[PDB]
């Protein structure tokens, strides 16, 4: 989990303009950016909550400390998911499906976002995904430094 | 419909990953930017002083 | 338990070649003259006063060791100022274009004024839009 010094330092590369404030449009950037991952609904009651169009450090420091989940309190019910999409029972599916459920339903991705994700997945010759492998990445990726 | 529900943990831990990926470059950056300041600044305020003269001297007989 | 500390030490040890613990007038004198740096009397007695903070003629190592640290501190060794420029030159080149850096260094971190900026140009922008950096590098670590 974050130290102090590891949040105030995100804080302050979000803060370009050094004037102690950061958008509430990049709260979500931020928090994501330190190992957790708000679903849009919970992001939203969050920055409901704020009532406000910036944060300050103070206030990062503590909504970021709420028990908000990491990456690995979120593979049960990724896996979950996938197995619910798994037609073969082999362990796939096919990209054109990810890239469409992503992309088109639920808390849609941009399409930028979709193609970063999909730029270090294996595709098969049918076009097949190992969706655990997808798992592994998102939750293993790209840890605190 | 239920799809819709069940992928937004797989959006939520998709944009923390694309966020993390960003993070870690952009950190690097400042991090780097960060340690030719420190070395900069400092090395403009002490490159007449007569200590430094010295010090910089010895400092390939040093191990 | 630091890098700085040990390089410190290690030189006040070579400064301290008549091995007595400390550093008088007398052998400050003979420190300069044998590393051939030269300083007016003004800045000799300013030089060693800076030093001796205890006012007692002699410099002890945590004196030297304060004083360094107060101007130093912030440095770090070749080596992580080396892989600092390396984020910013990725290939082996030894240069950078002088509008990247300029970006970098201006906008991002504890961020440089254009003079002090400048100042880093005077020293390692030897083309037009080019820096060079092992031209300030060297100028620490010769
Ligand atoms: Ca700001
Ligand atoms: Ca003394």
């Amino acid at each position: 989990t974050a130290s102090a010094d590891q949040i105030q330092e995100c804080f302050q590369i979000f803060d370009k303009d050094n004037d102690g404030k950061v958008s509430i449009e990049e709260l979500g950037s931020a928090l994501r950016s330190l190992g957790k991952n708000p679903t849009n609904a919970e992001l939203n009651t969050i920055k409901g909550q704020l009532n406000a169009k910036e944060f300050d450090l103070a206030t990062f420091k503590t909504v970021y400390r709420k028990p908000i989940k990491t990456p690995t309190e979120q593979s049960k019910e990724m896996l979950d998911a996938f197995r619910a999409l798994d037609k073969e029972g082999n362990g796939t599916i096919q990209e054109a499906e990810l890239r469409q459920l992503l992309l088109n339903l639920g808390d849609a991705l941009t399409s930028s976002e979709v193609e970063e994700l999909m730029k270090e997945v294996s595709v098969s010759g049918d076009g097949a995904i190992n969706y655990e492998s997808f798992v592994d990445m998102l939750v293993t990726g790209y840890p605190l430094a | 419909r239920r799809i819709g529900e069940i992928v937004k943990v797989v959006q939520a831990a998709a944009r923390g990953w694309v966020e993390r990926k960003h993070f870690r470059q952009a950190r690097e950056k400042s991090v780097s930017a960060r340690i030719i300041q420190d070395n900069i600044r400092a090395y403009l305020e002490f490159k007449n002083w007569a200590w430094w003269k010295l010090f910089a001297k010895a400092r390939p007989l040093l191990v | 338990g630091d890098d700085q500390v040990s390089e410190f030490k290690e030189a006040f040890e070579l400064f301290d070649s008549e091995r007595t613990g400390f550093i008088t007038k007398e052998g400050l004198q003979t420190v300069l003259k044998q590393f051939g740096v030269r300083v007016e009397p003004a800045a000799f007695n300013e030089m060693f006063n800076e030093a001796d903070a205890t006012g007692n003629g002699k410099i002890q190592f945590p004196e030297f060791l304060s004083m360094m640290g107060r101007r130093m501190k912030q440095t770090t060794s070749e080596d992580i100022l080396r892989q600092a420029f390396r984020t910013f030159d990725p290939e082996g080149t030894g240069y950078i274009p002088k509008a990247a850096l300029q970006d970098a260094l201006l906008n991002l971190g504890d961020r440089l004024k254009p003079h002090e900026f400048a100042e880093f140009l005077g020293i390692t922008e030897t083309e037009k839009g080019q820096i060079r950096y092992d031209n300030f590098i060297n100028t620490m670590f010769t």
